[PDB]
C-alpha cells in the first residue's frame, strides 16, 4: 500500500517541493517530523520522525541545495539525495550516454533500499521535463533500468511538456523526439501537461498577471495529491492506480491521457456546474481542442463532500449534452473516483478554500493535435542539420532522429486509426 | 565548478581590473582578501571565481600575463593591488608592440610555455574545469599575439573545455595606428579553428553607449570598462546564485550555436539610463534596441540566429514570454524561418546590488559579418601595396599565411550571408 | 561527370550470428537494384546506383567493376578518388587497404592491387614518371605522416593561389617508386604506424581518417601529373555500442563530429547553396577539390544487412542516393 518518489531535473525538484509540502502538510507533519499528539508515503523510525519515500536526483548541484539547504532540510535525509557534478547542457546525448551512465549507478543502490523497506510496492511517479536535456536523457536510462529489475510495476510520468509558441531552450524539440522512444515503449503511463495554458488559468480565474513557477507548481501537486494521495483514504468507491492501465488505457500503445482540474475561484459552486468546467475546452492544462479529436476513455475523480446517487444525473447530462461526438469502442468507460477527504489549502497559496473538487482523466484523439504542433518544429531544423554537432558530439548518431521521428508518426496514427472503426 | 580566467595585452590587463572590482563588490569580500559581506548566498558558490586561503583569505584564480611590465605594475600599484598573489603575475620585458608576429611566433613563445605551467598548476588544484574565459585585444599584437597562441596550446590539453573569449574588435572609428586592422586577420585566423565561442566588442559602441544614454560629457577610459565589466557576469551570473533556469556556460553555449564555426556573439547591458519608469518590459524594449549593442553594426540589417536572455531580479517569466512572444511576432522578418523560438531565457534570482531588476543580452545575428568586411578591406588594400611588410616579414612570417587568413575570413562573412535571407 | 555512386553489402559478422540478426537488405548484381526493408517484409525501399555487390563478391572484383576502369583515366592528366563510409564494421578498412597483403585475383585490397595494376599501365606506355606516395592519418584533428621518418614538424594545410580546389602540404617526404618491393615494404609499415584500438563492434576497428593520395608525373611534349585519391575514412560509430569507458572516448568525438561535416557538404551540393562550409573539418579541406570541382569522384558504400542496425543502414543510404545530382567541371 506504498509507493515511493522520483523526481529527475531541474524541474522535478522545484515542483516536488510543492508537492511533498503538501503531502507533509496534507496529513499535519510538521516540517521538522515531528507529528504532534496511516503511512503510505513515509516511513516511521522510532524517533518520531518521518522520511519521504522520494528520490531527487539531479546533474547540478545548484538546484538541490535550495531544499537541503533552506527550510524542509529536516524532512529529508540526504541518503535519498543523489546529486550529480556538472549539468547536461539541456542535452539528451550528454544526459543519457556521457554524464548519466556514472551517476546511474548510484541512484538504483538507493532504490533498492527503500523497495525492500516498503511492503508491496504500488508503483512510483516520475516527474522530469520532456524539453529539457536532465529530464531526457538521465530520466531515459533510469527508465529502462527499472523495468528491467521491475517488471510488474506501475510507472507514472509527469512530463511537463513545452508550448506549440511559448519556449524556454531552442534545442527543446530534439528532445522530445528522442524521449518518444523511451517513454512509450518502457513507461505505461505518463502525463504531458504545458505551462501556456497553466498560464492561460492564472490570469483567468485567478486574476493573476505575476503567476511564477512556484504558483504553477503548487497547482500541479494538487493533481498528483488527488490522483494517489486520495485513494490512500476510503469512500464510496475506492480507486487503485494499477486498474489505469487497463480502465483507462483499453490498448497497449495508446496511454497519454490528459488532466484536468478547475476548481479555481478567488476569495457560488454547486456540484454539477464545478463538473461541467471539467470538459470546458478551455482549461483543459494543454492546448489542443477537444471537437477537433474524440473521447475514448475517461474516468473522475471526486474530493471532499460528494454524493454519488445525485451525481448519476450530472454524468447523464454529459451525455445528453453530446455534441462531443463519443468514441463507440467504449460506452459505459467512466470509473468514478470518490474520496471522503476533501482537499486542503497550503498557507500563502492561491488556492479558496473548497468544499469539494473533482479532477479529471482522460485519453482522447486531441492529444494527437499536441504532436503536429511538435512535428513540425522538428522537421525544420533537421532540414538544415543545425545544432546537430553537439548530440554527435557525446556520441549518439544520427540513426538515432531518423529512427524516432518515425515513431512519432506511428503513434499519431494510432491515435487517428481509432477513430476511423465504428 | 571552477572556471579559470586569462588577461593578457595592454589594453586586456586593464578590462579584467574593473572586473573583478565589480565581481569583489558583488559577493563583498574586500581588497585584502577578507569577508564582509552581509548575504550568505554570496558564499554559497564561492569556488567559482574563487580559493580557500590561510586565516580566511579568498585568492581571485586569476593570470595576469604580459610583456610590458609598466601596465601590470599599475594594477598591482593602485586599488585591489594586493589582491593578487604575485606569483601568478608571469610576464617579460621587451613588449611586442602592436607585432602579432613577435606576440604570437617568435617573443611570445618563450614565453609560453611559462604560462603553461601556471595554467596547468591552477587547474589541478582546482575540483573541476568548466571554461576558459581570455579577455585581450584583437587588433593588438601582444594580446591577440599570445592569446592565440594560448588557446591554441590550453584547448590541445583541454578539449572537453569551454573557451570563451571577450576580446575587443578593431574599431574603424578610432586608432592610433594605421596598422592595427593587420592583426585581425592574424587573430581571428586561429581564433574559429580553435575557440568554441567569441564575443565582439567595438570602441565605436563602447563610446555610444556612454554618450547616448549615459549623457556623460568626458567618457572616462575606466569608465567604457565598467560597461564591459558587468556584462561578463551575467553569463555567469547562472552559475553563483541558485535561479529558475540556471543556464550553465556550456548549456548557453549549445544553444547559441547553430554549427561549430559561427560562434560570435553581440553581449549589451540593457538598464543603464541617466539621473532620471523602471519595469520588467522596460528591459525587454532596451534588449531589441540597436543602442544597446556592442557591436560597431546594425543589428537590423541583418537578422538573428539566436538570442539568450538573462534576468536580474524577482520576475515572472509570464511577464517575461509573453512581453518576450511579441518580439517574435513584431519583427517576423528578422528571424530566420527554420528556427521557431530564437529566444534563450534564464532567470537568476538575485539581481545586482543597489538595481532591483536587470537584463543581459547575448545575442548571434548576421549583423556580424558587417564587422569583419571592415577588417577585411582594409586588410585587402594595405597587402596589395604590400607596405609595412618588413615589420612583420623579417619575423619569420611567410606570405601564404596572410593568403589563407584572406579567404577563411571571408568564408566566415559569406556564411551568414546564406543564413541572413 | 556524374560521380559514379556504388554501394556493396558485407557478409553477417559473429555478432551478427550471436545476437542471432537475419538478413533484411538484399541485392541484385546485374540490375543493381538493392533491396532494403524492416524485419517483416512488407514495405521495401528501391535504391538505384551504378552497381550493386553481394556479400560473397571478392575485393579484387570491387576493383574490377569501378576501380580498373579509373586506373586507365588517370593518365590522360584528370584526378580521381575513392573512399568508403558508414558504420562502423561494415567492412571499409578491409575494402579499400584490406587485411593481408601480386596478381588481381586473390583477396588482396583495392591499394596493393592497385600499385600492381597501375605499374604496368605505365611500363605498356614507356613513358618518363616519377610516381610517389603518401600515407597520413587525421587523429583528433592532427596530421601525422605515416609515411614520413621524423613527422615530428606540425602540419598544417594551406590554400593555393594557382590551384583553387587543391591544398598545399608541407612535410610530405615524396618517396620515388620504380619497384613494386619498395612500396610494399613502406606500406605495410603503413599500415602499422595506423593508429588502431580494438572495440567490441571490431577489434581492429579503424580510429582516424587514413587519406592515402597517390600522385604521378607524366612527360614524353606536354606534361601531365596524375592524381588518384585512395581515400580511407573512418566509420561511424554508436559511441554506447562500441564499448568504451576514456581516452577512447575522446577519439569518438572528433571522428562522429568529421563524418556530420561530411554529409552537410553533400547537402549544400545538391540543394546549390551559393557557398559550402568546407572550412569547419580538415577532412572537408582534403576532399574540398573532389568534391565539387574538377574531379572525377567515386563513392563505394557498405552496409551491413542486419535488421538491428537498420537505423544507421538506412540513414547512410540518403547521401548516397543524393550524390548523383552533384555535378562537376570536366
Ligand atoms: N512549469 C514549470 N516548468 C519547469 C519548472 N522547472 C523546470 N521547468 C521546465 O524544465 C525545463 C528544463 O528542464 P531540466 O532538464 O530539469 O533543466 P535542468 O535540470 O537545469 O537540466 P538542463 O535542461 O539540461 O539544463 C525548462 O524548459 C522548463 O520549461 C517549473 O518549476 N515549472
Ligand atoms: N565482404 C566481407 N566479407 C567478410 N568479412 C568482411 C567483409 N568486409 C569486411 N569484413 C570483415 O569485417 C571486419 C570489419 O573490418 P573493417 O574494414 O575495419 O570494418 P570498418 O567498417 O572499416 N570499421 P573501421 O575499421 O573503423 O573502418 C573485419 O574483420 C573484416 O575482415
Ligand atoms: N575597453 C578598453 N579598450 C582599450 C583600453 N586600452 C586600450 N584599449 C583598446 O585596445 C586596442 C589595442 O590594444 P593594445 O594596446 O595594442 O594591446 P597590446 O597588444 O598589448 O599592445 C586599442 O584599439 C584600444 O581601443 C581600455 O582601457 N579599455
Ligand atoms: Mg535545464
Amino acid at each position: 500500500r506504498e509507493c515511493i518518489s522520483i523526481h529527475v531535473g531541474q524541474a522535478g525538484v522545484q515542483i516536488g517541493n510543492a508537492c511533498w509540502e503538501l503531502y507533509c502538510l496534507e496529513h499535519g507533519i510538521q516540517p521538522d517530523g515531528q507529528m504532534p499528539s496511516f503511512n503510505t508515503f513515509f516511513s516511521e523510525t522510532g524517533a518520531g520522525k518521518h522520511v519521504p519515500r522520494a528520490v531527487f536526483v539531479d546533474l547540478e548541484p545548484t538546484v538541490i541545495d535550495e531544499v537541503r539547504t533552506g527550510t524542509y532540510r529536516q524532512l529529508f535525509h540526504p541518503e535519498q539525495l543523489i546529486t550529480g557534478k556538472e549539468d547536461a547542457a539541456n542535452n539528451y546525448a550528454r544526459g543519457h550516454y556521457t554524464i548519466g551512465k556514472e551517476i546511474i549507478d548510484l541512484v538504483l543502490d538507493r532504490i533498492r533500499k527503500l523497495a525492500d523497506q516498503c511492503t508491496g510496492l504500488q508503483g512510483f511517479s516520475v516527474f522530469h521535463s520532456f524539453g529539457g536535456g536532465t529530464g531526457s536523457g538521465f530520466t531515459s536510462l533510469l527508465m529502462e533500468r527499472l523495468s528491467v529489475d521491475y517488471g510488474k510495476k506501475s510507472k507514472l510520468e509527469f512530463s511537463i511538456y513545452p508550448a506549440p509558441q511559448v519556449s524556454t531552450a531552442v534545442v527543446e524539440p530534439y528532445n522530445s523526439i528522442l524521449t518518444t522512444h523511451t517513454t512509450l515503449e518502457h513507461s505505461d503511463c505518463a502525463f504531458m501537461v504545458d505551462n501556456e495554458a497553466i498560464y492561460d488559468i492564472c490570469r483567468r480565474n485567478l486574476d493573476i498577471e505575476r503567476p511564477t513557477y512556484t504558483n504553477l507548481n503548487r497547482l500541479i501537486g494538487q493533481i498528483v495529491s488527488s490522483i494517489t494521495a486520495s485513494l490512500r483514504f476510503d469512500g464510496a468507491l475506492n480507486v487503485d492506480l494499477t486498474e489505469f492501465q487497463t480502465n483507462l488505457v483499453p490498448y497497449p500503445r495508446a496511454h497519454f491521457p490528459l488532466a484536468t482540474y478547475a476548481p479555481v475561484i478567488s476569495a457560488q459552486l454547486s456540484v454539477a456546474e464545478i463538473t461541467n468546467a471539467c470538459f470546458e475546452p478551455a482549461n483543459q492544462m494543454v492546448k489542443c481542442d477537444p471537437r477537433h479529436g474524440k473521447y475514448m476513455a475517461c474516468c473522475l475523480l471526486y474530493r471532499g463532500d460528494v454524493v454519488p446517487k445525485d451525481v448519476n444525473a450530472a454524468i447523464a447530462t454529459i451525455k445528453t449534452k453530446r455534441t462531443i461526438q463519443f468514441v463507440d469502442w467504449c460506452p459505459t468507460g467512466f470509473k468514478v473516483g470518490i474520496n471522503y477527504e476533501p482537499p486542503t489549502v497550503v498557507p500563502g497559496g492561491d488556492l479558496a478554500k473548497v468544499q469539494r473538487a473533482v479532477c479529471m482523466l482522460s485519453n482522447t484523439t486531441a492529444i494527437a493535435e499536441a504532436w503536429a504542433r511538435l512535428d513540425h518544429k522538428f522537421d525544420l531544423m533537421y532540414a538544415k542539420r543545425a545544432f546537430v554537432h553537439w548530440y554527435v558530439g557525446e556520441g549518439m548518431e544520427e540513426g538515432e532522429f531518423s529512427e524516432a521521428r518515425e515513431d512519432m508518426a506511428a503513434l499519431e496514427k494510432d491515435y487517428e486509426e481509432v477513430g476511423v472503426d465504428s | 565548478r571552477e572556471i579559470v580566467h586569462i588577461q593578457a595585452g595592454q589594453c586586456g590587463n586593464q578590462i579584467g581590473a574593473k572586473f573583478w572590482e565589480v565581481i569583489s563588490d558583488e559577493h563583498g569580500i574586500d581588497p585584502t582578501g577578507s569577508y564582509h559581506g552581509d548575504s550568505d548566498l554570496q558564499l554559497e558558490r564561492i569556488n567559482v571565481y574563487y580559493n580557500e586561503a590561510a586565516g580566511n583569505k579568498y585568492v581571485p584564480r586569476a593570470i595576469l600575463v604580459d610583456l610590458e611590465p609598466g601596465t601590470m605594475d599599475s594594477v598591482r600599484s593602485g586599488p585591489f593591488g594586493q589582491i593578487f598573489r604575485p606569483d601568478n603575475f608571469v610576464f617579460g620585458q621587451s613588449g611586442a608592440g602592436n607585432n602579432w608576429a613577435k606576440g604570437h611566433y617568435t617573443e611570445g613563445a618563450e614565453l609560453v610555455d611559462s604560462v603553461l605551467d601556471v595554467v596547468r598548476k591552477e587547474s589541478e588544484s582546482c575540483d573541476c574545469l568548466q571554461g576558459f574565459q581570455l579577455t585581450h585585444s584583437l587588433g593588438g599584437g601582444t594580446g591577440s599575439g599570445m592569446g592565440t597562441l594560448l588557446i591554441s596550446k590550453i584547448r590541445e590539453e583541454y578539449p572537453d573545455r569551454i573557451m570563451n573569449t571577450f576580446s575587443v574588435v578593431p574599431s574603424p572609428k578610432v586608432s592610433d595606428t594605421v596598422v592595427e586592422p593587420y592583426n585581425a586577420t592574424l587573430s581571428v585566423h586561429q581564433l574559429v579553428e580553435n575557440t568554441d565561442e567569441t564575443y565582439c566588442i567595438d570602441n565605436e559602441a563602447l563610446y555610444d553607449i556612454c554618450f547616448r544614454t549615459l549623457k556623460l560629457t568626458t567618457p572616462t577610459y575606466g569608465d567604457l570598462n565598467h560597461l564591459v565589466s558587468a556584462t561578463m557576469s551575467g553569463v555567469t551570473t547562472c552559475l553563483r546564485f541558485p535561479g529558475q533556469l540556471n543556464a550553465d556556460l556550456r548549456k548557453l553555449a549549445v544553444n547559441m550555436v547553430p554549427f561549430p564555426r559561427l560562434h560570435f556573439f553581440m553581449p549589451g547591458f540593457a538598464p543603464l539610463t541617466s539621473r532620471g519608469a523602471l519595469t520588467v518590459p522596460e528591459l525587454t524594449q532596451q534588449m531589441f534596441d540597436a543602442k544597446n549593442m556592442m557591436a560597431a553594426c546594425d543589428p537590423r540589417h541583418g537578422r538573428y540566429l539566436t538570442v539568450a536572455a538573462v534576468f536580474r531580479g524577482r520576475m515572472s517569466m509570464k511577464e517575461v514570454d509573453e512581453q518576450m512572444l511579441n518580439v517574435q511576432n513584431k519583427n517576423s522578418s528578422y528571424f530566420v524561418e527554420w528556427i521557431p523560438n530564437n529566444v534563450k531565457t534564464a532567470v537568476c534570482d538575485i539581481p545586482p546590488r543597489g538595481l532591483k531588476m536587470s537584463a543581459t543580452f547575448i545575442g548571434n545575428s548576421t549583423a556580424i559579418q558587417e564587422l569583419f568586411k571592415r577588417i577585411s578591406e582594409q586588410f585587402t588594400a594595405m597587402f596589395r601595396r604590400k607596405a609595412f611588410l618588413h615589420w612583420y616579414t623579417g619575423e619569420g612570417m611567410d606570405e601564404m599565411e596572410f593568403t589563407e587568413a584572406e579567404s577563411n575570413m571571408n568564408d566566415l562573412v559569406s556564411e551568414y550571408q546564406q543564413y541572413q535571407d | 561527370q556524374n560521380i559514379q555512386v556504388y554501394v556493396r553489402v558485407r557478409p553477417l559478422n559473429s555478432r551478427e550470428r550471436c545476437i542471432r540478426s537475419a538478413e533484411v537488405v538484399d541485392v541484385v548484381g546485374p540490375r543493381e537494384v538493392v533491396t532494403r526493408h524492416t524485419l517483416d517484409s512488407k514495405l521495401t525501399k528501391k535504391f538505384t546506383f551504378d552497381r550493386s555487390f553481394g556479400p560473397e563478391s571478392k575485393q579484387c572484383d570491387v576493383y574490377s567493376v569501378v576501380v580498373s576502369p579509373l586506373i586507365e583515366e588517370v593518365l590522360n592528366g584528370y584526378n580521381c578518388t575513392v573512399f568508403a563510409y558508414g558504420q562502423t564494421g561494415t567492412g571499409k578498412t578491409h575494402t579499400m587497404v584490406g587485411n593481408e597483403t601480386w596478381e588481381d585475383d586473390s583477396d588482396i585490397g583495392i591499394i596493393p592491387r592497385a600499385l600492381s595494376h597501375l605499374f604496368d599501365e605505365l611500363r605498356m606506355m614507356e613513358v618518363e614518371y616519377t610516381m610517389r606516395i603518401s600515407y597520413l592519418e587525421l587523429y583528433n584533428e592532427e596530421l601525422c605522416d605515416l609515411l614520413s621518418t621524423d613527422d615530428t614538424t606540425k602540419i598544417r594545410i594551406f590554400d593555393d593561389s594557382t590551384k583553387k580546389g587543391s591544398v598545399i602540404i608541407q612535410g610530405l617526404e615524396e618517396i620515388p617508386v620504380h619497384s613494386k618491393d619498395d612500396v610494399y615494404k613502406l606500406l605495410e609499415k603503413g599500415k602499422e604506424r595506423r593508429k588502431t584500438a580494438t572495440t567490441l563492434m571490431n577489434a581492429q576497428s579503424s580510429r582516424s581518417h587514413t587519406v592515402f593520395s597517390i600522385v604521378v608525373h607524366i612527360r614524353e611534349d606536354m606534361l601531365k601529373i596524375g592524381k588518384l585519391n585512395l581515400v580511407d575514412l573512418a566509420g561511424s560509430e554508436n559511441v554506447s555500442k562500441a564499448g568504451n569507458e576514456g581516452i577512447r572516448v575522446r577519439e569518438t568525438v572528433n571522428i562522429n563530429q568529421s563524418l556530420l561535416t561530411l554529409g552537410r557538404v553533400i547537402t549544400a551540393l545538391v540543394d546549390r547553396a551559393p557557398h559550402v562550409p568546407y572550412r569547419e573539418s580538415k577532412l572537408t579541406r582534403l576532399l574540398q577539390e573532389s568534391l565539387g570541382g574538377r574531379t572525377k569522384t567515386s563513392i563505394i558504400a557498405t552496409i551491413s544487412p542486419g535488421h538491428k542496425d537498420i537505423e544507421e543502414t538506412l540513414s547512410t543510404l540518403e547521401y548516397a542516393h543524393r550524390a548523383k545530382n552533384i555535378q562537376n567541371k570536366p
